């Protein structure tokens, strides 16, 4: 029994059991898309300047 | 008036009255009178302030 994947995983993952899953593997990057409606854009003079 | 200065707070060339100009003046008498733009550059909302 060469040690578990809990202790040997690259990027510092955190292997768990009941769903077989890894946690918090610091690798890659998430892109994001924001479809923002036009109602949220407050005008200039309703904010300090 | 005497020594009046005009700055543009909001400026958006929208179809409605979408621009705010705050005229910083210094008046000899305190009384209402009429503002106007001679050109077709801007169309003012109110006739007097």
């Amino acid at each position: 029994k060469a040690p578990s994947l809990k202790f040997t995983a690259p990027f510092g993952c955190e292997i768990y059991t009941n769903p077989i899953r890894a946690e918090n593997c610091a690798v890659g990057s998430i892109p994001l898309a924001f479809d923002i409606p036009d109602a949220l854009f407050t005008r200039v003079s309703e904010t300090p300047t | 008036l005497s020594a009046a200065e005009c700055t543009l707070n909001e400026c958006v060339y929208s179809s409605d009255f979408g621009g705010i100009a705050t005229v910083k003046y210094s008046a000899s008498k305190s009384g209402k009178c009429a503002v106007h733009v001679p050109s077709g550059t801007a169309t003012l909302k109110e006739a007097a302030v």
